[PDB]
C-alpha cells in the first residue's frame, strides 16, 4: 500500500505536459521522442 | 631541467624515457607510448566540417590543470604536477569550459535483473538507485600496457593504492560531459596568446612565457589554427607560418624534457601544397573521417538496438614519434572507429559495419 | 526529433524566418537567374507578417525593387561606409532585446575577397539576416593578388561555403529538347538557345546543424502558385 501510494504520487507529479509538441503515418502526428 | 618524480616521467616500452599521457586511453594506446615522449608534436586532424577536435583539445589542458590542482602530500612526498598551459589563440572564452574530474557510478551492477519501473522503485522520471542509461562497460583508468596491437595484460584491476608502481597506472583521472573542472585558473596555469599580432611579437612572447618557469613542465595547445573566422589574409603567406612552425620546432627540440606541442585544425578548405609542406614540420600526424548520411543507415542497421555502441567515424594515422624515423613504415588509414557519444571517447577495431 | 518532421515544413520555416539563421547563401548562374527566390521570401515571409525593413543593398541593379521597402546604391561607397550606412536601417548590435529585419544583396561578385570575412564580422548580430546570391559563371580578378608561390590564401568559393549555415543551389529544369551537355557547350560559345530561364526551377538544399552532420535534399519549386515538391 505504501508502494502504491508512492507510485501514484510520483506518477501524478511528473506530468509536465510535453510543451514541445513539434513546436512551441507512423506516429500519426510525429510526437514520440520520450512520449507514449 | 625538470626534476624527477613528475606525474608523467613514466618510462616507455622502447626508450624508457618520459612520456606524459594524452589523457584518453585509446589516444595513449594508439600513439604507441602511453602518450608521447617529450619534445615531439602531434597533429590530430578533422577533414570535414565536424568539430570533434574541439573536445580533446580541451582535456589535454584540463588534465594538466588536474596535476596543477593536486599539490597536497603524496604517499610521503609532495608530488610535482605543475604544467603551465599556453594557448596561441585570442579566445579567452574557451578557458571557462573544461570538463572536470569524473566521480560517481559509471556502470550498472544490479543485484537482481535489470528491469523497468515496477521492479525496484518508481517511474524512472526519478531514476533508480544505482545506475541508469544502460551502458555496460565504461573506460575508467590508465595503464602502461594498454597499447593496441601490443602484448597481453591490457587491464588495470581498478587498484586503489598509491605506490611507486602507481606512477605507471591507476592514478590518471577520467572525465565526462557534464563534469566541470572548477574554478577557472589564473595566470599561474593558463596563458593566452593573440594570434593576429605579427609573428615577430608572438615568437618573443612565447619565448618569455616558457622561459620564466625553470624546472616546470610546459604544455602548448592550439584549439584552432589559421582559420578565416579569426585570422587575417596577411598571415596566410607561405613564409610567416612556416617560419613560426620552424621556430616552434627548434624550441621544442631544445627543451625535450619540459615542453610539448599539440595542435589540430580542419583541412577541408586547405590547399594541399601548404598542407603537406607543413605536415613535414612536426613528428606525428593523425586524421579523422566522420561518417556521413549515406552510411548512418547501415550504422544503425548493424548497431541496431544499442544505446552506447554507436560510432562516429574512422581514424587515420600517418606519423608517430621518433621510432618511425628509423626506416619503419607505420601509416594506417581507416581501420579503427572512434566514438564520442555521451560517455567514454573510445576506439574500436573494425572497418565499415 | 520531434521538430520539422517533413522537409517541406523545414523549408517553409526557413523561408518565413520562423527559425533564425545567421547566414544563408544561394547559388545561381546564367542558365537561371536568382530573383525569383526574393519573390519567394516576400510571399512566404508575409504569412507570418514580416513587414520589417527589407533593405535592398545593390551593386549593379539599375531598377528599384517594388517588393522591398528600401533601396541603397553602393557604387560610390567604400567598405567602412558601406557597413556604416546599413547599421541605421538594420537593427544594429544594440538593444539586446529587439526585432529583426531583412537584407537583400543583389550581387557578391563585385567585392574583393580580402574583406569578405570582415563584412560578416562587423554586422553579424542576432538581429540581422544576410541574404545574397553568388553567380558562378564570373571568374574574379586575380592580377592584384598576384598568386605567386609565396602569396597564397584560399579562394572565394571555399570561404563562402564555409561561413554559411544554410546553402541553396538553383537550377533550371530542362523541359524541351535541350540536355546538359549541349546546353553547357552552347553557353561556352554563347548561342543561348531556346529553353532557358523559366519560372519553374529546381533547388538543392544543404542545412547545417550544430554538433552534427548537415542534411542534403532536393526540391522542385514553382514561381507561379508558390508551391513545392520534394525530390521523390
Amino acid at each position: 500500500l505504501a508502494d502504491c501510494k508512492g507510485q501514484i504520487n510520483s506518477q501524478l507529479r511528473r506530468l509536465r505536459e510535453l510543451r514541445a509538441k513539434k513546436e512551441e503515418a507512423r506516429g500519426k502526428k510525429g510526437t514520440i521522442y520520450e512520449e507514449e | 631541467g625538470l626534476d624527477s618524480s613528475h606525474v608523467g616521467v613514466r618510462p616507455s616500452p622502447a626508450t624508457s624515457q618520459p612520456t606524459t599521457s594524452t589523457g584518453s586511453a585509446d589516444l595513449d594506446s594508439i600513439l604507441g607510448h602511453m602518450g608521447l615522449p617529450l619534445g615531439n608534436s602531434v597533429l590530430v586532424e578533422e577533414q570535414s566540417t565536424t568539430e570533434f577536435h574541439s573536445i580533446l583539445g580541451k582535456l589535454f589542458a584540463a588534465q594538466g590543470i588536474v596535476h596543477n590542482r593536486i599539490s597536497d602530500s603524496s604517499a610521503d612526498k609532495t608530488r610535482n604536477g605543475d604544467t603551465h598551459v599556453i594557448v596561441l589563440s585570442l579566445n579567452q572564452m574557451f578557458a571557462k569550459e573544461l570538463p572536470g574530474i569524473y566521480k560517481g557510478s559509471r556502470k550498472q551492477m544490479k543485484k537482481n535483473l535489470i528491469s523497468e519501473e515496477e521492479s525496484k522503485v518508481t517511474v524512472q522520471n526519478l531514476n533508480e538507485t544505482q545506475r541508469s542509461t544502460p551502458s555496460r562497460y565504461k573506460d575508467l583508468k590508465i595503464a602502461w600496457k594498454y597499447k593496441l596491437a601490443d602484448e597481453k595484460r591490457l587491464g588495470s584491476p581498478d587498484r586503489d593504492d598509491i605506490q611507486q608502481n602507481s606512477e605507471y597506472k591507476d592514478y590518471n583521472h577520467q572525465f565526462d560531459i557534464t563534469t566541470r573542472l572548477m574554478p577557472a585558473p589564473i595566470a599561474s596555469e593558463l596563458t593566452f596568446i593573440a594570434p593576429t599580432q605579427p609573428v615577430s611579437t608572438i615568437l618573443s612572447q612565447i619565448e618569455q612565457t616558457i622561459k620564466r618557469n625553470d624546472k616546470k613542465l610546459i604544455r602548448i595547445v592550439i584549439p584552432s589554427l589559421l582559420h578565416p573566422a579569426m585570422y587575417p589574409p596577411k598571415m596566410f603567406e607561405s613564409s610567416e607560418i612556416i617560419g613560426l612552425m620552424h621556430g616552434v620546432r627548434s624550441l621544442v627540440k631544445k627543451y625535450y624534457e619540459r615542453v610539448v606541442l599539440f595542435a589540430s585544425i580542419s583541412i577541408d578548405i586547405i590547399t594541399p601544397p601548404l598542407l603537406v609542406l607543413l605536415r613535414n614540420m612536426f613528428d606525428s600526424v593523425i586524421n579523422l573521417e566522420p561518417f556521413n548520411q549515406e552510411m548512418t543507415e547501415f550504422l544503425e542497421r548493424v548497431y541496431k538496438s544499442q544505446p552506447g555502441k554507436i560510432q562516429h567515424g574512422l581514424v587515420h594515422i600517418l606519423k608517430l614519434p621518433v621510432f618511425t624515423d628509423r626506416g619503419e613504415m607505420r601509416v594506417l588509414k581507416s581501420e579503427w572507429a572512434f566514438k564520442n557519444g555521451r560517455k567514454k571517447f573510445e576506439i574500436e577495431q573494425w572497418g565499415i559495419p | 526529433a520531434s521538430s520539422s518532421h517533413n522537409p517541406v515544413i523545414l523549408l517553409k520555416r526557413i523561408l518565413s524566418l520562423t527559425e533564425s539563421s545567421p547566414f544563408i547563401l544561394c547559388l545561381d548562374s546564367i542558365a537561371q537567374t536568382s530573383y525569383k527566390l526574393i519573390q519567394e521570401f516576400v510571399h512566404q515571409s508575409k504569412s507570418k507578417g514580416n513587414e520589417y525593413p527589407i533593405v535592398y543593398i545593390s551593386f549593379e541593379t539599375v531598377n528599384k525593387p517594388s517588393y522591398c521597402t528600401q533601396f541603397i546604391d553602393a557604387t560610390q561607397m567604400d567598405f567602412v561606409h558601406l557597413v556604416k550606412q546599413i547599421i541605421s536601417y538594420l537593427p544594429a548590435a544594440t538593444a539586446t532585446q529587439a526585432k529583426k529585419h531583412m537584407v537583400i544583396i543583389d550581387s557578391l561578385n563585385y567585392i574583393s575577397t580580402e574583406y569578405i570575412t570582415r563584412f560578416l564580422s562587423e554586422i553579424a548580430s542576432p538581429h540581422c539576416t544576410m541574404v545574397a546570391t553568388y553567380h558562378k559563371d564570373i571568374k574574379d580578378e586575380n592580377r592584384t593578388v598576384i598568386p605567386d608561390w609565396n602569396n597564397n590564401y584560399p579562394d572565394k568559393l571555399t570561404l563562402l561555403q564555409f561561413m554559411a549555415t544554410t546553402i541553396v543551389d538553383i537550377d533550371v529544369v530542362l523541359t524541351g529538347t535541350l540536355d546538359t551537355e549541349e546546353v553547357s557547350e552552347l553557353l561556352n560559345e554563347f548561342r543561348i538557345p531556346r529553353g532557358l530561364n523559366n519560372d519553374i526551377f529546381q533547388l538543392r538544399l544543404v542545412n547545417k546543424r550544430k554538433s552534427g552532420r548537415s542534411l542534403e535534399y532536393d526540391f522542385i519549386v514553382n514561381s507561379n502558385t508558390h508551391e513545392y515538391e520534394l525530390l521523390s
